């Protein structure tokens, strides 16, 4: 939604739905996730990071 | 043989394609990605499903797919 | 006291079941 | 009577289930 | 490259294995591995035991792509032979070159290559399985 | 045209799995080839018909063997002493020995002694003589016949059903609750009345002149005048003899309730009574539905209206009339869970109220009775819950079920597994420690720390019900009481004697070994619907494979990445379920058996003292009543218990052969039999003999499977040894 | 009946059941449903106290009427939440 | 009194275990002589166990025909003494226990390493938060009006149902 | 007793045998002082 904002993943399959991230950067067109979701809580794989789109996230803190 | 799928999560890092151990993965030139390419399954028949692609697939969930189906011998992996 | 003839008419019966039984099984199998 | 335990438990547990396996073995092998 | 071999080359010094192939690589299809070493040296086999490539060619008859591709996986992980060619031998003699399709290992991207397997949408968006009973289709 | 004939997939496989997975998704008629749903509904129709008359197969054999080979008109003269024949023994293994002792029950050849009651079930009905027997066997092969002709008929292009008749939910319902029910049970109130009650007191009505009898002197005037209280007028006396006309009355209808005096199970004049009220209620209740005459109900309006005021239940009951109608194992799960649930009522209520003549004497055949319905029920239980979840992963639509109070159920599962496993830990975690404080308090020396919790509630049901030695003096125990009160004059007189009276199993006292036991049994029962919820409501997916309905049921896993996803799949859910079933049946059997030996042996304070601590199960239970099992067969000679024995440790084996399946998994054995292929190929002479289907290790649920199916037959075969055995040796 | 033909019985949009629901009873007014409610509440108990409650059942003095009365009470509730519902929907 | 038990301290079971139990530890004293140590701890055991015995028979517990007490929970203040009272006692515990835990969660949360935070406990603060939960019946019905301890569902995470 | 040996009794583990030792130690020492305590 906006870089270093904390936004609520509503991806269903994801392992942060219904949970906060922290945006750490957003792509120039091409990506159908352009948002780059950093969290603190890995998910089963290990990894702390993923790809989002605008649609899939909603913000709840801005920077 | 199994069914190898590859969803437009994908973001081109090509670990996939690296942990297969039958060469059933390769990278393709893809326009969504910004690295611009995509895994793809060409030789599914030789996939066995041992899903090493799935372990080393970093997504939040899993952009490389295996659903296991009808068995052959490649599948089954038998030298016999 | 159960008479050999009757034995053996319950076996008849039995064996008709039988055949209608392998029919039955068949006709599932198509 | 006491005759038929002899002819047909020996028949039908001895005989008829080894046919049986067998024509199964022979069905689940063709083609 | 194309579709056969030399079916020649002196193969690795090998003093035998109870590993090989069994009267089935010879009934329904065998593999080879053709690479080439700068030097003789010692290899493990995918089969149990120790070989020696030979200098220049080296030619490998194995029963698995799986066999012939962890072979691969341990020639350019120790000894940097990255020149390796994987072939699929039917009983009729044909030959079907198979691993580096075109010419170069399936990591590196190539832009003549077509995309086979691939879902316009995320994982979580495919059809439920109610949708597709009783149709030979299914939620992938 | 290879044995998979309706799978192309296992066609083209290979490798020996085929034939396993073949005969494994034979009945799987949803997911075959070129399946449709006219088609698989066809099938499953003509399935029933030939599994009809393997049930009525089976009925016929057992009433043949005993009519041809046992003693039943020796038995019917003296019930209580001579013990009933199942069927001769045909052996060319026996020795002189083994010969000698297993012919008993007073005959000339070896024999086995009948466990199931079917001796006292005919009996009470009205069976008298083996002629009897056998023409009931006949009866019952034609019925086998006419519906195997049935089965085949009903496939064929002109008599095929359609779906639109196989989805008429109302006929189907109505004609169940009406006739199957109703006229059934009307149709066994009149067998009672005209055949079971006359042979009771003495008269012998077949179907020569069942027409000229009358079941009663006034007839059919009362009922048509309606003063039916001449059919109770003149009840059977107190000192009738069952099966003769000394103490006889001529009521055929009767509301006496208790027991018979002399042969301890309830009058067939009450069981008479019974079924023909029932069946007015049923008959009743089978005109609920519309089927073509306008007057009715409406199954899917009724549904879509009951939705309760402001959402409380989000949509109500919309959509569920299509799901059920729509998905075969909805209706599979609801079926089984019902009759789970009534199988263990029967087995609950058999050995409180028997209802077969001299059958509560029998010891042996009431505990191998309650061990199969609650072995079933437990069964029917965990499949109720396994078509739940296959209905959930296979036929659940969200779409039609949006806001639906099935999708709610989805929508708070986490809270419901939870709480189910909260509930659970609770109870394992307290009854565990209870039984270890009262084990070591008593091993210390120190029985008197023992936590000993009265079960007061229980005891409090129990007052309410009639009993009166606890003296809590309420309800029916109360005499005054309006519960007391209004029925006094219809069934109180009997059952107030037969609940008070010590002699009986109906309401046995409780203590604190009961309290334990009953929140044991709860642990097993929440701990089971635990595991089996869980994989119902995430068979669809979860956060470690959200994608799980594309896998489907049962898949072996998603690998070793996230960690590792073993038993994943909601089948493993039902395979791990299936433990628990066996080990609540288990709890719950042991109970009845220690409880039941206990009171039969007339020393109730062997189960009032020990049972309150688990070495007294182990010891006062186990290992003081398995000593005539395992004397079957010894050094010194045999028994006719050593097949008993055999049996026993037969179970043991099978039981233990499990435990490989459920450890050792596939990639050893799949390595090994790589192994065994190369000797075989490798060695002369047996390499021209060459299989066809290439040998693989067993596939992961097919091992799952495996252990789990030898778990089950073991336990089975240990327990029943064990209870028929020891019953038998110590009575 | 079918998928097909049943009514649109679902209300769980709106505050009280279509009237639809209520059948062959679907035109009767509140005003009957509760007249008839409230004297088949006090019909039918007073039919139970007699058989159960005033007197002692038994084989001898079971009564069919009472009995009978007895099953108006059920029909009572049926009835009491039917004038509800025609009362909400305004009938 | 209730389920037909009788009071422990007329029950002629009850005082038959205690004479048997006394005569067992009588018959055991044989083997040591006068003024041991070991004489003398049985000596201590068998004046504890008619302790024991006396004191069942005086708190009022219920003793079946096994001779044995019987613990009635069913509510009655009566005997409330059995479940009622160690029923709060241990509520208040575990309650106590489950607050200290949450509050350091809570404290832990918003530390700048909470995954190291949970392995290393911050103890002086954590013996803070055990001191403070002593009145968690207070502090966990504040958060209760003030919302801040059933964080609202729309925020956890949940599988694709 | 530097920072980091109490940082190591501070860690997991250490501490959790601590408290249940003083907890069955509290435990045991109720059991001696009142002893056999089968009610309130
Ligand atoms: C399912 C019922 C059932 C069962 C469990 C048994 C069991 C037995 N019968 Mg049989 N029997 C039955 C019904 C049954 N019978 C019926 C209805 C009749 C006709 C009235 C007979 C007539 C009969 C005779 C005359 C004799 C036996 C004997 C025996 C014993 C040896 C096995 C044998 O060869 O018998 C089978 C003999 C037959 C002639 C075939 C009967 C066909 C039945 C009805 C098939 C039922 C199939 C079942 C429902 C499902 C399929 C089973 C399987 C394919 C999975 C054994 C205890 C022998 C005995 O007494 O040994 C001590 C013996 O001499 N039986
Ligand atoms: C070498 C060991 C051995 C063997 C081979 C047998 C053989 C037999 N025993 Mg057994 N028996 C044994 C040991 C053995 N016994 C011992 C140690 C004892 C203790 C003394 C006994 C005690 C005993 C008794 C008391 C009886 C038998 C009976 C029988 C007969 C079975 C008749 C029949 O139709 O079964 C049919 C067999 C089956 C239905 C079992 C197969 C079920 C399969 C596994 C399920 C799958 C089905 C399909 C593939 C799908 C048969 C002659 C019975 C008899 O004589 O009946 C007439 C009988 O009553 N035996
Ligand atoms: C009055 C009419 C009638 C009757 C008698 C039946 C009877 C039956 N139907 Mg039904 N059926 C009817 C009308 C009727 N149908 C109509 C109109 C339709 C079309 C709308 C259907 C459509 C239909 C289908 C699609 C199927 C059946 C099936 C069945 C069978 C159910 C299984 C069974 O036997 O359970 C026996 C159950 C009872 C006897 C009821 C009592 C159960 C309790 C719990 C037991 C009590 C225990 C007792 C104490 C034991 C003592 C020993 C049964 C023979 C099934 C079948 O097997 O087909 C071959 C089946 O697939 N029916
Ligand atoms: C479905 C069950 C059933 C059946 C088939 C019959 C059949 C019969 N009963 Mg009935 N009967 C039944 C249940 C049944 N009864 C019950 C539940 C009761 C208790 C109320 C009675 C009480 C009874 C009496 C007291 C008498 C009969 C008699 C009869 C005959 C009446 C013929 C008739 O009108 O048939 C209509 C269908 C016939 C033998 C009469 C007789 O003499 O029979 C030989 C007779 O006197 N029945
Ligand atoms: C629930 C119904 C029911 C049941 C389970 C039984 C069961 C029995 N009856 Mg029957 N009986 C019934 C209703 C029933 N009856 C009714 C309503 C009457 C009229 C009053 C009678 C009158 C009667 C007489 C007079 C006699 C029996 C007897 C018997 C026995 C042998 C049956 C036989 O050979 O059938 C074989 C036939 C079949 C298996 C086919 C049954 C019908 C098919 C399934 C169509 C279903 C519609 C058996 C205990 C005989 C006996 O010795 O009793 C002690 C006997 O002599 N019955
Ligand atoms: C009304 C009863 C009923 C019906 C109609 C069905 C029907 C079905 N079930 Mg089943 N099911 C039932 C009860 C029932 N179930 C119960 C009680 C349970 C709990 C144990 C289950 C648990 C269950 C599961 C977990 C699954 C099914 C599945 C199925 C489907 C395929 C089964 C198959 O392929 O069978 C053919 C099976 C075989 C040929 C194997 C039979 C092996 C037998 C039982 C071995 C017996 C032991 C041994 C040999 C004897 C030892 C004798 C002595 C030594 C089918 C629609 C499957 C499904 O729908 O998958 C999508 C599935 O996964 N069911
Ligand atoms: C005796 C054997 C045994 C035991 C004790 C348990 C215990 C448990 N199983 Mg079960 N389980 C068993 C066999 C057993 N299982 C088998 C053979 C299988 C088949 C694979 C399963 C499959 C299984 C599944 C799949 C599930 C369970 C669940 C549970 C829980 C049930 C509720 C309960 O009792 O919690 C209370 C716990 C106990 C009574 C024992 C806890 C430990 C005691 C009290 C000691 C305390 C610690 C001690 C002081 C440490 C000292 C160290 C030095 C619990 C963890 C369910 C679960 O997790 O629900 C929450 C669940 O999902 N079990
Ligand atoms: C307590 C909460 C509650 C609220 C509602 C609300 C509703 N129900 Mg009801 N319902 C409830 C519980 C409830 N129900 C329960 C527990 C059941 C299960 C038994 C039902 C079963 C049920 C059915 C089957 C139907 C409704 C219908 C309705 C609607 C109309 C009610 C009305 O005016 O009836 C008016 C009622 C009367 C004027 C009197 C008749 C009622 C009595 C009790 C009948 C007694 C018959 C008699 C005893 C038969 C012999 C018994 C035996 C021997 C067989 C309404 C939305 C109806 C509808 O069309 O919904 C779409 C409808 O068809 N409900
Ligand atoms: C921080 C403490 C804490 C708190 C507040 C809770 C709270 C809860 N747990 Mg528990 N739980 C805890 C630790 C805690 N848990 C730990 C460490 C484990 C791993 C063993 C579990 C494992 C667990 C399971 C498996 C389940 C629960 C459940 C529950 C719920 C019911 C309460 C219950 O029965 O507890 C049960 C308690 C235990 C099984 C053992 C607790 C362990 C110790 C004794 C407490 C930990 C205190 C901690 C060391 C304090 C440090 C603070 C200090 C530094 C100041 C509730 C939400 C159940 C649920 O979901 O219900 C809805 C449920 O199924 N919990
Ligand atoms: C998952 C799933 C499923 C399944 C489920 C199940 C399997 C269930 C079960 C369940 C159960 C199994 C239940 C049970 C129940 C019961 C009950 C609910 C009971 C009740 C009772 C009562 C009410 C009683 C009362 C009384 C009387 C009447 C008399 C006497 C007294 C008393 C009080 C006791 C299905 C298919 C649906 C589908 C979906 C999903
Ligand atoms: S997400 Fe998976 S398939 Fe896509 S590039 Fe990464 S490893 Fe390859």
């Amino acid at each position: 939604i906006e870089r270093g904002s904390k936004v609520r993943v509503l991806r269903p399959e994801s392992y942060w739905f219904q949970e906060c991230g922290s945006v750490a950067t957003i792509a120039k067109g091409g990506d159908r996730y352009p948002v780059v979701v950093r969290f603190e809580k890995v998910n089963y794989a290990g990894v702390a990071t993923n790809n989002f789109a605008l649609d899939e996230l909603g913000e709840v803190e801005a920077p | 043989s199994h069914s190898v799928r590859v969803y437009d999560t994908c973001i081109g890092c090509t670990q996939c394609v690296r942990a297969c151990p039958c060469d059933v993965l390769e990278m393709v030139p893809w326009d969504g990605c910004k690295a611009g390419q995509i895994a793809s399954a060409p030789r599914a028949e030789d996939c066995i499903g041992c899903k090493r692609c799935e372990t080393a697939c970093p997504t939040d969930f899993l952009s490389v797919r295996v659903y296991l189906g009808s068995e052959t011998t490649r599948s089954l992996g038998l030298t016999y | 006291m159960i008479t050999d003839s009757q034995i053996f008419f319950a076996l008849c019966i039995a064996l008709t079941a039988a055949v209608l039984a392998i029919g039955l099984g068949r006709q599932l199998y198509v | 009577a006491s005759f038929l335990p002899s002819i047909l438990t020996p028949v039908v547990t001895l005989v008829f289930p080894g046919l049986m396996f067998a024509l199964f073995f022979v069905l689940i092998e063709q083609e | 490259t194309s579709d056969v071999l030399n079916l020649q080359i002196p193969t690795p010094t090998f003093g035998g294995s109870t590993g090989g192939w069994l009267r089935a690589a010879e009934i329904e299809e065998k593999y080879a591995i053709t690479w080439t070493s700068k030097k003789e040296q010692i290899f493990e086999m995918p089969t149990s035991g120790a070989a020696i490539m030979q200098k220049g060619e080296n030619l490998l008859y194995l029963a698995k792509k799986e066999q012939c591709l962890a072979l691969s996986t341990q020639l350019r992980t120790l000894f940097k032979i990255s020149d390796y060619k994987i072939y699929r031998i039917f009983p009729n003699s044909e030959v079907q070159y198979l691993h580096p399709k075109d010419g170069v290992f399936p990591e590196k991207l190539n832009e003549g290559r077509i995309g086979v397997g691939n879902v316009g949408y995320s994982i979580g968006k495919n059809p439920n399985p109610v949708n597709v009973k009783f149709t030979g289709k299914n939620t992938f | 045209t290879k044995f998979p004939k309706f799978s192309q997939a296992l066609a083209q496989d290979p490798a020996t799995r085929r034939i396993w997975y073949g005969i494994a998704t034979a009945h799987d008629l949803e997911s075959h080839d070129g399946m449709t749903e006219e088609n698989l509904y066809q099938k499953i129709f003509a399935s029933h018909f030939g599994h009809l008359a393997i049930i009525f197969l089976w009925t016929s054999g057992n009433l043949f063997h005993v009519a041809w080979q046992g003693n039943f008109q020796q038995w019917v003269l003296n019930p209580l002493k001579v013990k009933p024949i199942a069927h001769a023994i045909w052996d060319p293994h026996f020795g002189q020995s083994a010969i000698k002792a297993f012919t008993r029950g007073g005959v000339s050849y070896p024999v086995n002694i009948a466990t199931s009651g079917v001796y006292h079930w005919w009996y009470t009905v009205g069976m008298r003589t083996n002629e009897d027997l056998y023409f009931g066997a006949l009866g019952l092969l034609v019925l086998s016949t006419t519906l195997l002709f049935a089965g085949w008929l009903h496939l064929q292009p002109k008599f095929r059903p359609g779906i639109a008749w196989f989805k008429n939910n109302e006929s189907r319902l109505n004609h169940h609750l009406s006739g199957l029910f109703g006229v059934s049970s009307l149709a066994w109130s009149g067998h009672l009345i005209h055949v079971a009650i006359p042979e009771s007191r003495g008269q012998h009505i077949r179907w020569n002149n069942f027409t000229s009898t009358l079941p009663h002197p006034e007839g059919l005037t009362p009922f048509f005048t309606g003063n039916w209280g001449l059919y109770a007028e003149n009840p059977d006396t107190a000192q009738h003899i069952f099966g003769t006309s000394e103490g006889a009355g001529t009521a055929i209808l009767t509301f006496l309730g208790g027991f018979h005096p002399q042969t301890q199970s309830m009058w067939l004049t009450d069981i008479a009574h019974h079924h023909l009220a029932i069946a007015v209620v049923f008959i009743f209740a089978g005109h609920m539905y519309r089927t073509n005459w306008g007057i009715g109900h409406s199954m899917k309006e009724i549904l879509d209206a009951h939705v309760p005021p402001k959402g409380r239940l989000g949509a109500g009951h919309r959509g569920l009339f299509e799901t059920i109608t729509d998905s075969l194992h909805m209706q599979l799960g609801l079926a089984l869970a019902s009759l789970g649930v009534a199988t263990s009522l029967v087995a609950q209520h058999m050995y409180a109220l028997p209802s077969y003549a001299f059958m509560a004497k029998d010891y042996v055949t009431q505990a191998a009775l309650y061990t199969h319905h609650q072995y079933i029920a437990g069964f029917l239980m965990v499949g109720a819950f396994a078509h739940g979840a296959i209905f959930f992963v296979r036929d659940y639509d969200p779409e039609v079920n949006k806001d639906n109070v099935l999708a709610r159920m989805l929508q708070h599962k986490e809270a419901i597994i939870s709480h189910l496993s909260w509930v659970s830990l609770f109870l394992g975690f307290h009854t565990l420690g209870l039984y270890i404080h009262n084990d070591v308090c008593v091993a210390f020396g120190t029985p008197e720390k023992q936590i000993l919790f009265e079960p007061v509630f229980a005891q409090f049901i129990q007052a309410a019900s009639g009993k009166a030695l606890y003296g809590f003096d309420v309800l029916l125990s109360s005499s005054t009481s309006a519960a007391s009160v209004a029925s006094s004059k219809i069934w109180l007189p009997g059952w107030m004697e037969a609940i008070n009276s010590g002699k009986n199993s109906l309401f046995l006292t409780i203590g604190p070994g009961d309290f334990l036991v009953h929140h044991a049994i709860a642990l097993g029962l929440h701990t089971t619907t635990l595991i089996l919820v869980k994989g119902a409501l995430d068979a669809r997916g979860s956060k470690l494979m959200p994608d799980k309905k594309d896998f489907g049921y049962s898949f072996p896993c998603d690998g070793p990445g996230r960690g590792g996803t073993c038993d994943i799949s909601a089948w493993d859910a039902f395979y791990l379920a299936m433990f628990w079933m066996l080990n609540t049946i288990s709890w719950v059997t042991f109970y009845w058996h220690w409880k039941h030996l206990t009171v039969w042996g007339g020393n109730a304070a062997a189960f009032n003292e020990s049972s309150t601590y688990i070495m007294g199960w182990l010891r006062d239970y186990l290992w003081l009543n398995s000593s005539p099992l395992i004397n079957g067969y010894n050094a010194f000679g045999m028994n006719a218990q050593a097949v008993w024995a055999w049996m026993f440790l037969f179970g043991h084996l099978i039981w233990a052969t499990g435990f490989m399946f459920l450890i050792s998994w596939r990639g050893y054995w799949q390595e090994l039999i790589e192994t065994l292929v190369w000797a075989h190929e490798r060695t002369p002479i047996a390499n021209l003999v060459k299989w066809r289907d290439k040998p693989v290790a067993l596939s992961i649920v097919q091992a799952r499977l495996v252990g789990l199916a030898h778990f089950t037959v073991g336990f089975i075969f240990t327990f029943a040894p064990f209870v028929i055995a020891s019953t038998t040796g110590k009575f | 009946v079918d998928r097909s033909e049943a009514a649109d019985t679902w209300w769980g949009d709106k505050d009280y059941p279509p009237s639809i629901v209520l059948g062959i009873g679907k035109d009767v007014p509140s005003s009957i449903f509760g007249v008839t409610s409230g004297l088949a509440f006090a019909i039918g108990v007073y039919c139970v106290a007699q058989s159960n409650l005033v007197n002692i059942l038994s084989g001898s003095t079971v009564n069919g009427f009472y009995v009978a009365g007895a099953l108006l009470v059920p029909y009572s509730w049926g009835l009491h939440v039917a004038a509800w519902i025609q009362k909400q929907n305004g009938k | 009194d209730v389920s037909g038990l009788t009071p422990c301290k007329d029950s002629a079971v009850f005082k038959k275990r205690l004479d048997g139990s006394v005569k067992k530890l009588q018959a055991r004293l044989a083997n040591y002589t006068e003024g041991t140590p070991a004489y003398l701890a049985l000596e201590q055991q068998i004046d504890q166990t008619k302790a024991r015995f006396a004191k069942y028979g005086d708190k009022g517990l219920l003793c079946g025909a096994d001779g044995l007490p019987h613990l009635i929970a069913d509510g009655r203040p009566d005997h409330a003494g059995e479940f009622v009272i160690p029923a709060f006692g241990f509520l208040y515990i575990a309650g106590w226990i489950g607050w200290a835990g949450r509050s350091y969660l809570q404290f832990s949360k918003k530390t700048d390493k909470p995954n190291e935070n949970e392995i290393i406990i911050n103890v002086p603060v954590a013996l803070g938060m055990m001191s403070g939960a002593f009145l968690w019946p207070l502090a966990a019905w504040k958060e209760l009006i003030n919302g801040q301890l059933l964080v609202p569902g729309d925020e956890v995470t949940v599988s694709p149902r | 007793m530097s920072k980091d040996l109490l940082k190591y009794l501070s860690t997991a583990p250490v501490l959790l045998t601590a408290w249940m030792s003083l907890t069955a130690g509290m435990i045991i020492e109720i059991q001696r002082f009142f002893p056999d305590s089968l009610s309130f």
